[PDB]
DNA sequence: CTAGTTGATCTCATAAGGAGAAGGAGCAGAGCGCTTGAGC
């Protein structure tokens, strides 16, 4: 995807931004979900 | 109906121990009119009895006609036991020995206080420190009673409370015998008997007599 | 100590930003002393 980078993100960091321009979550899976695809897409549906 | 008698009864009602013997027992001019039917004369008796030096009528701020009464001797005896041991205890004693027995006006002018009583412009803060000189305006100030804050807060709270329940009462009437018989509400602590006298004087209720005692109603 | 004089000194006179922080509004509900108030 697209993630803010560079001077804009550096400013966004120095002045705490209550509303990040591109907020994101890096989600890692625990069980079979991490290996197989059906369960992982299921978790995606559960989260989106 | 004697104003000397009238003021005495109210004095007895006062919850003396409730205020830890610090505030002198205040009685209102509103409840004075309750005992004495002819108000026209009640002011006249208290007027000469003011300059007679046996009463102090202090102006309060809960309404425009707020005039409280403090016993002179008790007003004296209580200020020393409150002022002494404090930085302001200095010239308040002078105020007592000079101003009180030489004047009876409810508010003192700037030129009056400074010249007639020989007061400087530095010690005047000490009287403002603990309820001795209020603030009427730039030029004048009403006489204060120390520790009057708590009283009026409970007094105003009580007046509202009694008024509210009277209105709530079915058909908007409530027999006077039904106040004394019923336990006083905990919201008002100055005494249910104390307040019912106040609305009578304030004419928020009328003492309507009937076969079943006397009744109070909101004005129509 | 007293007048007289000399300057100072004054007075009066005629005409196609933003991000954030701070205040206040309005509604929304919880709680509670109260005032009944009526079923067993």
């Amino acid at each position: 995807k697209n993630v803010t980078l560079g001077v804009p993100r550096l400013k966004e960091l120095i002045n705490i931004s209550k509303k990040p321009k591109t907020p994101s979550l890096t989600v890692f899976l625990l069980g079979q979900s991490a290996r197989d695809a059906e369960r992982a897409k299921d978790i995606l549906c559960r989260l989106e | 109906g004697s104003a000397r008698a009238a003021v005495s009864e109210l004095m007895q009602l006062f919850p003396r121990g409730l205020f830890e013997d610090a505030l002198p027992p205040i009685v209102l001019r509103s409840q004075v009119y309750s005992l004495v039917p002819d108000r026209t004369v009640a002011d006249r008796q208290l007027k000469e009895l003011q300059e007679q030096g046996e009463i102090r009528i202090v102006q309060l701020g809960f309404d425009l006609d707020a005039h409280g009464i403090i016993f002179t001797e008790d007003y004296r005896t209580r200020v020393l036991k409150a002022c002494d041991g404090r930085p302001y205890a200095g010239a308040v004693q002078k105020f007592l020995a000079s101003v009180l027995p030489a004047c009876g006006d409810l508010s003192f002018q700037q030129d009056q206080m400074t010249q007639t009583f020989g007061f400087r412009d530095s010690e005047i803060t000490h009287l403002v420190n603990a309820g001795v000189l209020t603030v009427r305006d730039a030029g004048s100030w009403w006489l204060a009673v120390p520790g009057a804050g708590r009283f009026i807060k409970y007094f105003v709270k009580g007046r509202q409370a009694v008024l509210s329940m009277v209105r709530k009462a079915k058909y908007r009437e409530l027999l006077l015998s039904e106040l004394l018989g019923r336990r006083a509400p905990v919201v008002v602590r100055l005494g249910l008997t104390y307040h019912v006298h106040d609305l009578i004087g304030a004419q928020l209720v009328d003492c309507i007599s009937t076969t079943s005692g006397t009744l109070l109603r909101l004005p129509e």
